Protein backbone atom coordinates (compact mmCIF):
# COMPACT_ATOMS: atom_id res chain seq x y z
CA UNK A 1 0.00 0.00 0.00
CA UNK A 2 0.91 3.68 0.00
CA UNK A 3 3.03 5.27 2.71
CA UNK A 4 3.65 8.61 4.43
CA UNK A 5 7.14 7.87 5.79
CA UNK A 6 10.41 9.50 4.69
CA UNK A 7 13.71 7.84 3.84
CA UNK A 8 17.08 9.50 3.61
CA UNK A 9 18.39 9.79 0.03
CA UNK A 10 20.53 6.66 0.38
CA UNK A 11 18.58 4.29 2.66
CA UNK A 12 16.73 1.58 0.74
CA UNK A 13 14.62 -0.59 3.06
CA UNK A 14 12.70 0.00 6.27
CA UNK A 15 13.28 -2.55 9.01
CA UNK A 16 10.92 -2.95 11.96
CA UNK A 17 11.45 -4.27 15.50
CA UNK A 18 11.21 -7.93 14.45
CA UNK A 19 13.93 -7.42 11.79
CA UNK A 20 11.39 -7.91 8.99
CA UNK A 21 11.15 -5.45 6.11
CA UNK A 22 8.08 -3.21 6.10
CA UNK A 23 9.01 -0.19 3.93
CA UNK A 24 10.48 -0.67 0.45
CA UNK A 25 11.81 1.78 -2.12
CA UNK A 26 10.77 1.39 -5.75
CA UNK A 27 13.65 0.24 -7.99
CA UNK A 28 12.65 2.68 -10.76
CA UNK A 29 11.18 5.73 -8.99
CA UNK A 30 11.50 7.65 -5.72
CA UNK A 31 8.55 6.49 -3.64
CA UNK A 32 8.06 4.38 -0.51
CA UNK A 33 5.72 1.38 -0.33
CA UNK A 34 4.28 -0.14 2.86
CA UNK A 35 3.96 -3.87 3.55
CA UNK A 36 1.17 -5.30 5.70
CA UNK A 37 0.18 -8.99 5.62
CA UNK A 38 -3.17 -10.17 4.30
CA UNK A 39 -6.21 -9.40 6.45
CA UNK A 40 -6.14 -11.50 9.60
CA UNK A 41 -8.13 -11.93 12.79
CA UNK A 42 -9.08 -14.62 15.27
CA UNK A 43 -12.49 -16.27 14.98
CA UNK A 44 -14.30 -17.56 18.05
CA UNK A 45 -17.36 -19.81 18.06
CA UNK A 46 -20.13 -19.44 20.65
CA UNK A 47 -22.59 -22.31 20.86
CA UNK A 48 -24.83 -24.07 23.36
CA UNK A 49 -24.65 -27.84 23.75
CA UNK A 50 -24.70 -29.76 20.48
CA UNK B 1 -15.60 9.52 56.63
CA UNK B 2 -15.72 11.77 53.57
CA UNK B 3 -12.25 10.72 52.36
CA UNK B 4 -13.13 7.08 51.55
CA UNK B 5 -16.75 7.23 50.41
CA UNK B 6 -17.66 7.59 46.71
CA UNK B 7 -18.24 11.11 45.44
CA UNK B 8 -21.29 11.47 43.15
CA UNK B 9 -19.69 14.51 41.50
CA UNK B 10 -16.96 12.43 39.88
CA UNK B 11 -17.74 11.02 36.41
CA UNK B 12 -17.21 7.35 37.30
CA UNK B 13 -17.79 7.16 41.08
CA UNK B 14 -14.18 6.76 42.21
CA UNK B 15 -12.97 7.72 45.67
CA UNK B 16 -10.35 10.50 45.94
CA UNK B 17 -7.67 8.09 47.19
CA UNK B 18 -8.38 5.79 44.25
CA UNK B 19 -7.56 8.61 41.81
CA UNK B 20 -4.10 9.04 43.33
CA UNK B 21 -3.62 5.27 43.33
CA UNK B 22 -4.50 4.94 39.63
CA UNK B 23 -2.43 7.94 38.57
CA UNK B 24 0.69 6.97 40.53
CA UNK B 25 0.89 3.59 38.79
CA UNK B 26 1.72 3.74 35.09
CA UNK B 27 0.53 1.05 32.69
CA UNK B 28 2.22 -0.24 29.55
CA UNK B 29 0.10 2.19 27.51
CA UNK B 30 -2.70 4.70 27.97
CA UNK B 31 -5.14 2.21 26.44
CA UNK B 32 -5.43 -1.51 27.12
CA UNK B 33 -6.13 -2.37 23.47
CA UNK B 34 -4.99 -1.05 20.09
CA UNK B 35 -7.67 -1.88 17.54
CA UNK B 36 -7.04 -2.97 13.96
CA UNK B 37 -7.50 0.48 12.42
CA UNK B 38 -5.77 2.39 15.22
CA UNK B 39 -2.19 1.53 14.17
CA UNK B 40 -2.56 2.07 10.42
CA UNK B 41 -0.68 5.37 10.79
CA UNK B 42 2.80 5.30 12.32
CA UNK B 43 2.26 7.95 14.98
CA UNK B 44 5.31 8.45 17.19
CA UNK B 45 3.25 7.50 20.26
CA UNK B 46 2.70 3.95 18.94
CA UNK B 47 4.92 1.75 21.11
CA UNK B 48 5.40 -2.04 21.09
CA UNK B 49 1.73 -2.47 22.10
CA UNK B 50 0.57 -3.05 18.52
Amino acid sequence: TESNKKFLPFQQFGRDIADTTDAVRDPQTLEILDITPCSFGGVSVITPGT
Amino acid sequence: FSQILPDPSKPSKRSPIEDLLFNKVTLADAGFIKQYGDCLGDIAARDLIC
